[PDB]
C-alpha cells in the first residue's frame, strides 16, 4: 500500500540525490490519470521555474543549464495511474539548492463522474559539503551507552555489597 | 391376587353402583404399576385365554369403588375405561361397543394409523400435486375420521374419567379432523393458510408411535426450567440494545455522496427523484459488484469517501434496509444477531466503518459478556437440569430392581478343521488390520493433475486389496458355520462391503460406491482394544441411535415439520416476488419453492446461519410471517440440538461410564500377538548380543550465594518485568508507517541493542545461581534461553558480517516471540498455560480419531470432486459463462485466444487431494466458507467440463452428513473429554478450583460469603412523630413494589426514540425523563430521612444514590455541554449515564440476582483466561503485521480490515477468534502466482516488492489460530461457567435452634453445678438420659454413647463442647457446615479460656472401652 | 397473473355498466412502466377493438361504437383497472378484455368479461 514518507532535505555535493514525492490517493480501488510538474525556486531568488513536466510515460525537461542533464525519472513506471512522483538527480551541484514544487494534478474517474483534482507538496534542499550525521543517532547512541554503563555499575555495586554482607554472616557461627 | 380375572359383568356393575352408593350416603392414589399405558406384571400370571381383549372388572382398588372396567392387550398393557354407557347410549355390554374397544386395544390397529401418517407425510412434500392425491386425500381423512370415531364411541366423549378428550393428543387429533371436514366443505380466500395445518397430521406421530409422549414431557420440563435465564437474555438484550440505539442511531445511513451537482440540483430534490440501482450508482459511490452503497464516517479512524465524494447521512440502511440501530425494534435484532453471532462479522465491519475504529470496546463487551456467558448459561441450565432428571430416572430404577428382587423373595471337514486353526490364527487378523491400512494409505494418493501410468497403479491396487479381503471372507465363511459367522456383526459388516466391491467390479456401472470401501478401517477399532478413545466414539454413536433414539427421532420429525410449514407458506411468494432478491429474475441459491430446498434451509438455521435467508425470505413474505417462522426454528431447533448434545456429553463421558465397569474375558489376538512377538524380539535381541560377544575455593561458594540472593530478589524481579514489556512494546511500533516515524525507528533500533544485552546479562546471572543441572531440568528457563539465543544470533550477524541478506531476515521474525517471556512471570497466566498443558495428553488422543474420520471423508470428497471445480469466468463480470456457450475446456482456451480477460479457473480451496480436501472440511465444520464450496459442488459435470447450475443437485447429501458426523460429533467429543479432563485435575490437587492464583482464592472465598449471607439486622424505628410516618411509608412492601413499576416505565421511555423523530416527541420525551429523575432522587431523600444513618449500610441502597447523583449530572453536563462547547460524540456518551436507572431492575428479580452472582464468581477466573488469550492475540498481531502487511486486498483484506498497523491486527484477530470470517481473511494470501499476485508490485514508500502471499505460512497461521482459540476461549468459559452455574444453585445448611442449645446448657447446670464445664463419665449416661428431644437418647444410652468416639481429659472427665459436638453432629449428620461449624466454636471457646493446660485429652470412649474390655 | 373479473355481466339497457377488473401483482405499480389494454371483441373468433390503453396515461381512444360513453374507473396503483360503460346500448353486447402488464412481473395478465343487455 502506498505510505506519503517525506523527503530528505540535504544532499552532499558531487553525489546523487533523490527527491521524494508521494501522493496516495485517498480510496486505493479507483482509477486515475495523474501528471506531474515540478518548479523550483532557487536560493536567493523569489519565483519558481517549471522545470520538468511528466506526462503519459515521457518526461520532458525545460531548457534549463542548471538542470540540463543530471535529473531523471524516478517515479512510477508504465502505470498512468502514478502514485510516486519522484525525481532523481545525478551529479548534485550547489545551483540545487532551494524550494522545490511538485504539482500533482489527478483525474478520477467514476461512474458517471470525472474529478479533476490537484495537489502540492513543497520540498526543501540544502547542498551541504560532507554528510553531516542527524542528532538523533548521535544523541540515541549516547544515550544507549550511558543507560549499558549505569546498569552495570548499579548491578556490580549491589553485587560487592551483598557478597560482603554474605562472607559476613558465613563465620559469624 | 394372581387369578384376579374376572369379566366386568352386570353383577359387577350393580356392585360398583352399591358400594357408590353406600359412600355417598356416608358424606389415597391408586397404585402406579395399575395405571392404563403400563404393561401387566408378571406377579399376576398368563390371562385366561376368555379374558384378553373383553371388558374386565378394575384391579386396582383404588377404582375398585369408581365405575371402571379394564381391558387387557394380548401383550399385557392395561387399558383403564368407565363403566358409564357414552353418551348414554351404549353400556359396556352394548355389542357395538363391546366390538369397538375389543378393536381399539390391538397392535394392528396401531400399526395402521403409524403407516397411514407416514404415507401422509410423505404425501405432505409434494409443491404441486395431481388430482387423484385428492382423492388419497380423502381416503386419509376418512381414515382419520374412522379411527377417531373407534375411539370416541369405544371410551366415551360425554361422561366420565377415561373419555376420548380427557386427554391432550386425542385434542389434537380432533382439531385435525375439524379442519379438514371444515375447510373441505366451506373455503375461504388464503386456502394455503388453511392447508398448512393439515401438517399436525404428522406430529400425531407422537401419539402413536411408542416412548415419544415422554420425551415430550422431559422437553417440556426442560424448558420449564429455562425459566429465569430467558428473563436474563431478554434484560441484557434489552440494556445492550438501548446502548447500542444511542450510540449507533442513524449512523448506517451514511453514504457518499457525490459533490459537484449538475443543472443547479440539490440533495433533496435528487433523492426524491431517484428510486433504481443505476440512479443510485449515478450519484452515490458503489464499490463495483455490490448492492448497497459504500458507507463513510465524518471522524478520522471510519471509513473515507474517494475525491470528489462527501459523506452524508441520507438514504435506507443496507441489506434492504434491514440492519440498523435507528428502532429499538431494529436494534433488538440486531443485537440478538450478535448474540448467536450469525453473520456478526459484517455488522461488526459496517459499524465500524461508519462510526470508528474505537467503537470497537462495544462489541469485544457485547461478545463476552454477551454471546459466550449466556450460551454458556443456558448450557449449563440444560446440563443440570438433564442431569437431575437421568439421575432421578436412574435412583428409581435401583429402587425398582431392587423391588423386583424382593418379590423374588469327512475328508472336508477335515480341512474345515484344519483352516479354522489358520484363520483364526492370531498372525491373520493382525495381518489383515495392517492389509486394511495400507489399503485406505493407497487410495488416499489419489490427487487430480495425475498421469495416467498412476491411474492404472492404484487401479490394479486395488484390485489386488479386493482379493486380499475377498479371499479371507471365504475363508471364514467356510471354517466358521455360516450361521455363525452371520451371527457377528464386523462379519457382516465386511461382507456386505466386500459383496459391493464385488458387484462393482461386476461391470453393472455404479461407480458411485467404490468409494466407500475406505469405511473398512473401523475395524481397526476392534484390534484398538478399546482404544481409550476409539470404544468411546463407537458408543456415542451407538447410544444416539439405540439408547437415546427417541430423541434423534424427534429433532428428525420437527425438522420435516419445519420444512413443509415453509414451503407451504413462502413457496409460492419464492417464485412470484422473484426478481425483489434477484436481479435474473431466477430463484436464488437458498429458496423454498420445493421440498429439499426448504429442508436445506431449516438445516442451516439449526447449524446456526439464519439472518440471509431471512433476510430474502422477508421481502417476499413480508417481516412478520416470516420472522415468527423462523425464531421458532431457532430457539425450539437449537434447543432440541441442545438436549442431544448434553445428553450424550454427560451420559457418555461422567461417573457414569466409569461406574459398573466390567472385564472383558476376550484375549484380544493384540495383545497374544504383541506378547508374542515381543518375545521372539527380545529373543533374536539376546541371541545377537551371544553371537557378537562369541565371535568377539570458599570464594566462589559465596559467589554463588551472592549471585541467587540478587536473582532471587524482588526490586530484580519487578524490573525484569517492566524489561518485558518494555520491549513487547518496541514490537508493536514497526508497522507499515515506520518510514516516516524516523526518529523513533533509529531509537527504537538501540533499544532492542540494550534489551538484548540485559537479557543476556539475566541469563548469566541464573546461570551463576542456579547451574546448568537446576537450570536446564527447566521449562522456562529452556523458553527465555532459545528468546535468547535467537536474539543474539541475529545481533551478531546482523553486525559482524553477513549483515542480513540470507535468510537471516526470515530468522529476524521471530522476534514476535519475545513476549512469551512474560508467561513464567505472571501467575495468573501460569495457572492456565498448567491446566492446558495437563489436558494435553487427552486432546491428542481424540485428534486421531477425528483425522481418521475426516481422512474417510476427504477420500470420499476427492473421488467425487477431484477436478470438476474448474470454470471459465468473465474476470470482469466475475461471472460464469453460461454452458452452452463454453461446454468444455477447450473452448474456454479458444475464447481466450481472440476474447480478452477471460479465465479458467479454479477454487482456491478444493478437494483436490487430500491435502486439501481436509481444509475443505474445516470450513465445512466451521460453517465459515462452506457456501462456496458446496455451490462448486453442487455444478460438477466432469473432468474438463464446464459446470452447470445444480446439475449435480443431490450431492447436498454429502455435506449434510459430514457436518452431522463431523461437526457435530467431533465437537461432542472434543468437549466432552476436555471436561472431563478439568473434573480430573481438580480431584487430583483436592478438590480446587484450577484457573485461580493463590491470592485470588482468598478474594473467592470472601466474596462467596459477602454474597450469600442470608440473616441481616432490622434497622429502628425513629423516635420523631413527623418522621416515625415515613418510616412507616418506606418500608411498606407496598412502597418497593410501586418503586418496580416507575423502573419499567422509564424503561418504555428510553424505547420509543426513534431515528428522525418530530421535534415535539423530543420535547416531550426530554421533560418525562426530568420527572422521572425527580421522583427517583424523592425517593432517595425520603430513605434518607426515614433511615438516619443506617441508609448507607446496605449494599443496594448505595447503588441507588450513585445512580441518583449520576442521573442528575447527566441532565445539567449534557445541557451544558451543547450550549457552550459542542461535541456530539461525548454528547451521547455521557447520556449512557441514564442507563443506570434501569440497572435497577434487578434488585427485585431473585433469579437473576442469583445468575449474575455465578458471573461475579467468574471473573477472578475468567480475568486470568482473558489474559492468556490477549499474550497470544498479541504474539499473533506481531506475525501478522509482519507477514501479511502486503497482501492484496482481494477480500476480506478492505482499507479497514487488514494487517498493516497494530491496530488494524489487533481488530482483525479479535473478529476470528469466533472463528467469523475467517476464511475471508485467507483467501487473498493463498494466492501465489500470476496472474493472481505480482510478485514484483512496487509499493510506494518502501522497499518491499510483490504483493504475493505465502500459502504454507498463511494456512498454519490461520489454523493454528482458530485451534488455540477453540481451545482456550471456547473450553475454558465453558469450563469456568460450568463450576459457578453449580454451586451459585446451592444453598447453606444453618437449621440450629437456640432453645435446644439453652436446653442443652439448663440440662448441663443440673450435672455441673460448678460450672467447670467438665462432667463425669458415669454421669455421661445419665446427662444423655435427661435431653429432651432431639437430643434426647433413650436408654440403654450406652450402647451409642461409646460408639462417638468422646475424648476424656484427666481423671476419665468429658469436656461440655464435645459432649455439644458430638450430640450435634449425631442430628446433623457429617455435613460440610459441621467442621466449619466446629471451627468457630472452638476458636470463640480458646478466646475465652486461654487455659489449655487442662483440655488435654488422654484417652476416647472407644479407646478406653477397649483398654476395659 | 390472477385477475379478478366477472366471467359475465348482465346490465339493464340505459343503465351505466362497470366492468370490475382487479389483478394480484406484488410488484408496486410504476406508471412510467405499468401497461393496461382494454380491448373489445364481438364473439371468441372475432376482431379485437382496443378502446382505452394505459401507456404513460390513460389514453381513450373514443371509439365511434362507445360515442363518448367509455370512462376509465379504476385506480392502477390500488391494483384496480376497471372500466365504466355509461347508459349501455344493446350494441355493447360482445366480449370486453383487460390486458394488464406490471413491469419487472413477468407474466401477463389477462381478463375477459361477457357483457349481456338485458331489455
Ligand atoms: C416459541 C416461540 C419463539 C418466539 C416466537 C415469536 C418471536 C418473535 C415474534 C416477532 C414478531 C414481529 C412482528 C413484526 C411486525 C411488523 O411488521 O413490524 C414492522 C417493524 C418495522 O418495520 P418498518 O415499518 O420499518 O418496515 C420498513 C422496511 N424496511 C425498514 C426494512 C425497509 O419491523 C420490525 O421492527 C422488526 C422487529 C424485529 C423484532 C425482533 C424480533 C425478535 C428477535 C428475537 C427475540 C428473541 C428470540
Ligand atoms: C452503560 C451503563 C452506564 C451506567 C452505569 C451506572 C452504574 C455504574 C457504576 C456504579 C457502581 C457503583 C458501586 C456499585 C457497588 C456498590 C457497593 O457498595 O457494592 C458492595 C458489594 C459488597 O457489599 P455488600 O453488598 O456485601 O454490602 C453489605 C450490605 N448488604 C449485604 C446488606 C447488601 O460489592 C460488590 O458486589 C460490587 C459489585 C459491583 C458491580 C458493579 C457493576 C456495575 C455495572
Ligand atoms: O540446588 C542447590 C544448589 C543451589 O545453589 P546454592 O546457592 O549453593 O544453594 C542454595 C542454598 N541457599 C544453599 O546455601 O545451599 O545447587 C547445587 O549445589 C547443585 C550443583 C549444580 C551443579 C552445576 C554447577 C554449575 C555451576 C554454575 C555454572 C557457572 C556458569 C558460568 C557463567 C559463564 C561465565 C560468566
Ligand atoms: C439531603 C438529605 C440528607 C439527610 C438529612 C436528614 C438528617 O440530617 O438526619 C438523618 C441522618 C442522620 O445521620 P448523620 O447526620 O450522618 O449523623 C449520625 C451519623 N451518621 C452516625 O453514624 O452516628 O443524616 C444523614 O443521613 C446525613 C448523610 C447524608 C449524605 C451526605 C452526602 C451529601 C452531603
Ligand atoms: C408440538 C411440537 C412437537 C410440534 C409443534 C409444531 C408446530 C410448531 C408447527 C405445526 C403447525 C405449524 C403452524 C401451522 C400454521 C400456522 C399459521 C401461520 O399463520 C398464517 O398462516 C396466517 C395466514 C393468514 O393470515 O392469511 C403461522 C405459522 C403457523 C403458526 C405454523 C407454526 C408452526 C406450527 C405451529
Ligand atoms: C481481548 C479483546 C480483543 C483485543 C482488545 C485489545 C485492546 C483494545 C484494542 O483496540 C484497539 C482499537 O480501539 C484501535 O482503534 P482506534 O480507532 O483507536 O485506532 C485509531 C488509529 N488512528 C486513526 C488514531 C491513527
Ligand atoms: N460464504 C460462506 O461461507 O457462507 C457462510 C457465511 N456467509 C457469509 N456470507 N460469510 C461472509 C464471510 C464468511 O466467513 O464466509 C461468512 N461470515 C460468517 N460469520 N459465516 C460465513
Ligand atoms: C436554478 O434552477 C433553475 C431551475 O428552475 C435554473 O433555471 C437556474 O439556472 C438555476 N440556477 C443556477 C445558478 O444554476
Ligand atoms: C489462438 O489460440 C490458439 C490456442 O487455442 C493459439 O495456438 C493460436 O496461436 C492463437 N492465435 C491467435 C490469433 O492469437
Amino acid at each position: 500500500g502506498c505510505v506519503e514518507v517525506d523527503s530528505e532535505t540535504e544532499a552532499v555535493y558531487g553525489m546523487t540525490f533523490k527527491i521524494l514525492c508521494i501522493s496516495c490517493k485517498r480510496r486505493s480501488e479507483t482509477n486515475a490519470e495523474t501528471f506531474t510538474e515540478w518548479t523550483f525556486r532557487q536560493k536567493g531568488t523569489e519565483e519558481f521555474v517549471k522545470i520538468l513536466r511528466y506526462e503519459n510515460e515521457v518526461l520532458q525537461l525545460e531548457e534549463d543549464e542548471r538542470f540540463e542533464g543530471r535529473v531523471v525519472w524516478n517515479g512510477s513506471r508504465g502505470t498512468k495511474d502514478l502514485q510516486d512522483l519522484s525525481i532523481f538527480i545525478t551529479n548534485v551541484t550547489y545551483n540545487h539548492s532551494g524550494d522545490y514544487e511538485c504539482h500533482v494534478y489527478r483525474l478520477l474517474f467514476f461512474e458517471n463522474y470525472e474529478h479533476n483534482t490537484s495537489v502540492v507538496k513543497k520540498i526543501h534542499i540544502e547542498v551541504v559539503d560532507k554528510a553531516n550525521r542527524d542528532m538523533a543517532s548521535i544523541v540515541s547512541e549516547i544515550m544507549m551507552y550511558v543507560l549499558i554503563v549505569v546498569l552495570t555499575i548499579w548491578l556490580v555495586a549491589e553485587m560487592i555489597y551483598c557478597y560482603k554482607k554474605i562472607a559476613a554472616a558465613t563465620e559469624t557461627a | 391376587g394372581p387369578q384376579s380375572f374376572v369379566h366386568f359383568t352386570k353383577q359387577s356393575l350393580a356392585l360398583i353402583e352399591q358400594r357408590i352408593a353406600e359412600r355417598k350416603s356416608k358424606e389415597p392414589k391408586p397404585s402406579s404399576d395399575l395405571e392404563a399405558g403400563k404393561q401387566l406384571p408378571f406377579i399376576y400370571g398368563d390371562i385366561p385365554p376368555g379374558m384378553v381383549s373383553e371388558p374386565l372388572e378394575d384391579l386396582d382398588p383404588y377404582y375398585a369403588d369408581k365405575k371402571t372396567f379394564i381391558v387387557l392387550n394380548k401383550g399385557k398393557t392395561i387399558f383403564r375405561f368407565n363403566a358409564t354407557p357414552a353418551l348414554y347410549m351404549l353400556s359396556p355390554f352394548s355389542p357395538l361397543r363391546r366390538i369397538s374397544i375389543k378393536i381399539l386395544v390391538h397392535s394392528l390397529f396401531s400399526m395402521l394409523i403409524m403407516c397411514t401418517i407416514l404415507t401422509n407425510c410423505i404425501f405432505m412434500t409434494m409443491n404441486n400435486p395431481p388430482d387423484w392425491t385428492k382423492n388419497v386425500e380423502y381416503t386419509f381423512t376418512g381414515i382419520y375420521t374412522f379411527e377417531s370415531l373407534v375411539k370416541i364411541l369405544a371410551r366415551g366423549f360425554c361422561v366420565g374419567e377415561f373419555t376420548f378428550l380427557r386427554d391432550p393428543w386425542n385434542w389434537l387429533d380432533f382439531v385435525v379432523i375439524v379442519f379438514a371436514y371444515l375447510t373441505e366443505f366451506v373455503n375461504l380466500g388464503n386456502v394455503s393458510a388453511l392447508r398448512t395445518f393439515r401438517v399436525l397430521r404428522a406430529l400425531k406421530t407422537i401419539s402413536v408411535i411408542p416412548g415419544l409422549k415422554t420425551i415430550v414431557g422431559a422437553l417440556i420440563q426442560s424448558v420449564k426450567k429455562l425459566s429465569d435465564v430467558m428473563i436474563l437474555t431478554v434484560f441484557c438484550l434489552s440494556v445492550f440494545a438501548l446502548i447500542g440505539l444511542q450510540l449507533f442511531m442513524g449512523n448506517l445511513k451514511h453514504k457518499c455522496f457525490r459533490n459537484s451537482l449538475e443543472n443547479n440540483e440539490t440533495l433533496e430534490s435528487i433523492m426524491n427523484t431517484l428510486e433504481s440501482e443505476e440512479d443510485f450508482r449515478k450519484y452515490f459511490y458503489y464499490l463495483e459488484g455490490s448492492k448497497d452503497a459504500l458507507l463513510c464516517g465524518f471522524s478520522t479512524d471510519s471509513g473515507q469517501c474517494p475525491e470528489g465524494y462527501t459523506c452524508v447521512k441520507i438514504g435506507r440502511n443496507p441489506d434492504y434496509g434491514y440492519t440498523s440501530f435507528d428502532t429499538f425494534s431494529w436494534a433488538f435484532l440486531a443485537l440478538f444477531r450478535l448474540m448467536t453471532q450469525d453473520y456478526w462479522e459484517n455488522l461488526y465491519q459496517q459499524t465500524l466503518r461508519a462510526a470508528g475504529k474505537t467503537y470497537m470496546i462495544f462489541f469485544v463487551v457485547v461478545i463476552f459478556l454477551g454471546s459466550f456467558y449466556l450460551i454458556n448459561l443456558i448450557l449449563a441450565v440444560v446440563a443440570m437440569a438433564y442431569k437431575e432428571q437421568n439421575q432421578a430416572n436412574i435412583e428409581e430404577a435401583k429402587q425398582k430392581e431392587l423391588e423386583f428382587q424382593q418379590m423374588l423373595d469327512p475328508y472336508w471337514i477335515k480341512f474345515k478343521k484344519c483352516i479354522y486353526f489358520i484363520v483364526m490364527d492370531p498372525f491373520v487378523d493382525l495381518a489383515i488390520t495392517i492389509c486394511i491400512v495400507l489399503n485406505t494409505l493407497f487410495m488416499a494418493m489419489e490427487h487430480h493433475p495425475m498421469t495416467e501410468e498412476f491411474k492404472n497403479v492404484l487401479a490394479i491396487g486395488n484390485l489386488v486389496f479386493t482379493g486380499i479381503f475377498a479371499a479371507e471372507m471365504v475363508l471364514k465363511l467356510i471354517a466358521m458355520d455360516p450361521y455363525e459367522y452371520f451371527q457377528v456383526g464386523w462379519n457382516i459388516f465386511d461382507s456386505l462391503i466386500v459383496t459391493l466391491s464385488l458387484v462393482e467390479l461386476f461391470l453393472a456401472d455404479v461407480e458411485g460406491l467404490s468409494v466407500l470401501r475406505s469405511f473398512r478401517l473401523l475395524r481397526v477399532f476392534k484390534l484398538a482394544k478399546s482404544w481409550p478413545t476409539l470404544n468411546m466414539l463407537i458408543k456415542i454413536i451407538g447410544n444416539s441411535v439405540g439408547a437415546l433414539g427417541n430423541l434423534t427421532l424427534v429433532l428428525a420429525i420437527i425438522v420435516f415439520i419445519f420444512a413443509v410449514v415453509g414451503m407451504q407458506l413462502f413457496g409460492k411468494s419464492y417464485k412470484e416476488c422473484v426478481c425483489k432478491i434477484n436481479d435474473d429474475c431466477t430463484l436464488p441459491r437458498w429458496h423454498m419453492n420445493d421440498f429439499f430446498h426448504s429442508f436445506l434451509i431449516v438445516f442451516r438455521v439449526l447449524c446456526g446461519e439464519w439472518i440471509e435467508t431471512m433476510w430474502d425470505c422477508m421481502e417476499v413474505a413480508g417481516q412478520a410471517m416470516c420472522l415468527i417462522v423462523y425464531m421458532m426454528v431457532m430457539v425450539i431447533g437449537n434447543l432440541v440440538v441442545l438436549n442431544l448434545f448434553l445428553a450424550l456429553l454427560l451420559s457418555s463421558f461422567s461417573s457414569d461410564n466409569l461406574t459398573a465397569i466390567e472385564e472383558d474375558p476376550d484375549a484380544n489376538n493384540l495383545q497374544i500377538a504383541v506378547t508374542r512377538i515381543k518375545k521372539g524380539i527380545n529373543y533374536v535381541k539376546q541371541t545377537l548380543r551371544e553371537f557378537i560377544l562369541k565371535a568377539f575455593g570458599k570464594i566462589w561458594w559465596n559467589i554463588r550465594k551472592t549471585c541467587y540472593k540478587i536473582v532471587e530478589h524482588s526490586w530484580f524481579e519487578s524490573f525484569i518485568v517492566l524489561m518485558i514489556l518494555l520491549s513487547s512494546g518496541a514490537l508493536a511500533f514497526e508497522d507499515i508507517y515506520i518510514e516516516r516515524k524516523k526518529t523513533i525507528k533509529i531509537i527504537l533500533e538501540y533499544a532492542d541493542k540494550i534489551f538484548t544485552y540485559i537479557f543476556i546479562l539475566e541469563m548469566l546471572l541464573k546461570w551463576i545461581a542456579y547451574g546448568y543441572k537446576t537450570y536446564f531440568t527447566n521449562a522456562w528457563c529452556w523458553l527465555d534461553f532459545l528468546i535468547v539465543d535467537v536474539s543474539l544470533v541475529t545481533l551478531v550477524a546482523n553486525t559482524l558480517g553477513y549483515s542480513d541478506l540470507g535468510p537471516i531476515k526470515s530468522l529476524r521474525t521471530l522476534r514476535a516471540l519475545r513476549p512469551l517471556r512474560a508467561l513464567s512471570r505472571f501467575e495468573g497466566m501460569r495457572v492456565v498455560v498448567n491446566a492446558l498443558i495437563g489436558a494435553i495428553p487427552s486432546i491428542m488422543n481424540v485428534l486421531l480419531v477425528c483425522l481418521i474420520f475426516w481422512l474417510i471423508f476427504s477420500i470420499m470428497g476427492v473421488n467425487l470432486f477431484a477436478g470438476k471445480f474448474y470454470e471459465c469466468i468473465n474476470t470482469t463480470d466475475g461471472s460464469r459463462f453460461p454452458a452452452s456457450q463454453v461446454p468444455n475446456r477447450s473452448e474456454c482456451f479458444a475464447l481466450m485466444n481472440v476474447s480478452q480477460n477471460v479465465r479458467w479457473k479454479n477454487l482456491k480451496v478444493n478437494f483436490d487431494n487430500v491435502g486439501l480436501g481436509y481444509l475443505s472440511l474445516l470450513q465445512v465444520a466451521t460453517f465459515k466458507g462452506w457456501t462456496i464450496i458446496m455451490y462448486a459442488a453442487v455444478d460438477s459435470v466432469n473432468v474438463d467440463k464446464q459446470p452447470k447450475y445444480e446439475y449435480s443437485l443431490y450431492m447436498y447429501i454429502y455435506f449434510v452428513v459430514f457436518i452431522i458426523f463431523g461437526s457435530f460429533f467431533t465437537l461432542n467429543l472434543f468437549i466432552g473429554v476436555i471436561i472431563d479432563n478439568f473434573n480430573q485435575q481438580k480431584k487430583k490437587l483436592g478438590g480446587q478450583d484450577i484457573f485461580m492464583t493463590e491470592e485470588q482464592k482468598k478474594y473467592y472465598n470472601a466474596m462467596k460469603k459477602l454474597g450469600s449471607k442470608k440473616p441481616q439486622k432490622p434497622i429502628p424505628r425513629p423516635g420523631n412523630k413527623i418522621q416515625g410516618c415515613i418510616f412507616d411509608l418506606v418500608t411498606n412492601q407496598a412502597f418497593d413494589i410501586s418503586i418496580m413499576v416507575l423502573i419499567c416505565l422509564n424503561m418504555v421511555t428510553m424505547m420509543v426514540e426513534k431515528e428522525g423523530q418530530s421535534q415535539h416527541m423530543t420535547e416531550v420525551l426530554y421533560w418525562i425523563n426530568v420527572v422521572f429523575i425527580i421522583l427517583f432522587t424523592g425517593e432517595c431523600v425520603l430513605k434518607l430521612i426515614s433511615l438516619r444513618h443506617y441508609y448507607f449500610t446496605v449494599g443496594w441502597n448505595i447503588f441507588d444514590f450513585v445512580v441518583v447523583i449520576i442521573s442528575i449530572v447527566g441532565m445539567f453536563l449534557a445541557d451544558l455541554i451543547e450550549t457552550y462547547f459542542v461535541s456530539p460524540t461525548l454528547f451521547r456518551v455521557i447520556r449512557l449515564a441514564r442507563i443506570g436507572r434501569i440497572l435497577r431492575l434487578v434488585k427485585g428479580a431473585k433469579g437473576i440476582r442469583t445468575l449474575l452472582f455465578a458471573l461475579m464468581m467468574s471473573l477472578p477466573a475468567l480475568f486470568n483466561i482473558g489474559l492468556l488469550l490477549f499474550l497470544v492475540m498479541f504474539i499473533y498481531a506481531i506475525f501478522g503485521m509482519s507477514n501479511f502487511a502486503y497482501v492484496k486486498k482481494e477480500d476480506g483484506i478492505n482499507d479497514m480490515f487488514n494487517f498493516e498497523t497494530f491496530g488494524n491486527s489487533m481488530i482483525c484477530l479479535f473478529q476470528i477468534t469466533t472463528s467469523a470470517g475467517w476464511d475471508g481473511l485467507l483467501a487473498p494470501i493463498l494466492n501465489s502466482k500470476p496472474p493472481d499476485c505480482d510478485p514484483k508490485k512496487v509499493h510506494p514508500g518502501s522497499s518491499v516488492e510483490g504483493d504475493c502471499g505465502n500459502p504454507s505460512v498463511g494456512i498454519f497461521y490461520f489454523v493454528s489460530y482458530i485451534i488455540i482459540s477453540f481451545l482456550v476461549v471456547v473450553n475454558m468459559y465453558i469450563a469456568v461457567i460450568l463450576e459457578n452455574f453449580s454451586v451459585a444453585t446451592e444453598e447453606s445448611t444453618e437449621p440450629l435452634s437456640e432453645d435446644d442449645f439453652e436446653m442443652f446448657y439448663e440440662v448441663w447446670e443440673k450435672f455441673d453445678p460448678d460450672a467447670t464445664q467438665f462432667i463425669e463419665f458415669s454421669k455421661l449416661s445419665d446427662f444423655a438420659a435427661a435431653l429432651d428431644p432431639p437430643l434426647l437418647i433413650a436408654k440403654p444410652n450406652k450402647v451409642q454413647l461409646i460408639a462417638m468416639d468422646l475424648p476424656m481429659v484427666s481423671g476419665d472427665r468429658i469436656h461440655c463442647l464435645d459432649i455439644l459436638f458430638a450430640f450435634t453432629k449425631r442430628v446433623l449428620g457429617e455435613s460440610g457446615e459441621m467442621d466449619s461449624l466446629r471451627s468457630q466454636m472452638e476458636e470463640r471457646f480458646m478466646s475465652a479460656n486461654p487455659s489449655k493446660v487442662s483440655y488435654e485429652p488422654i484417652t476416647t470412649t472407644l479407646k478406653r472401652k477397649q483398654e476395659d474390655v | 397473473m390472477e385477475v379478478t373479473v366477472p366471467a359475465t355481466l348482465n346490465v339493464l339497457n340505459g343503465s351505466d355498466a362497470r366492468l370490475p377488473c382487479t389483478f394480484n401483482s406484488c410488484y408496486t405499480v410504476n406508471h412510467k412502466q405499468f401497461s393496461l389494454n382494454w380491448t373489445y371483441q364481438e364473439c371468441n373468433n372475432c376482431s379485437e377493438e382496443m378502446f382505452l390503453q394505459f401507456r404513460m396515461k390513460i389514453i381513450n381512444l373514443k371509439l365511434e361504437r362507445f360515442q363518448d360513453r367509455v370512462e376509465f374507473s379504476g385506480n392502477p396503483s390500488k391494483y384496480d383497472v376497471s372500466v365504466m360503460l355509461r347508459n349501455v346500448q344493446p350494441e355493447d353486447e360482445g366480449i370486453y378484455n383487460c390486458y394488464i402488464m406490471n413491469p419487472p412481473d413477468r407474466h401477463r395478465g389477462h381478463g375477459k368479461i361477457h357483457l349481456q343487455v338485458l331489455m
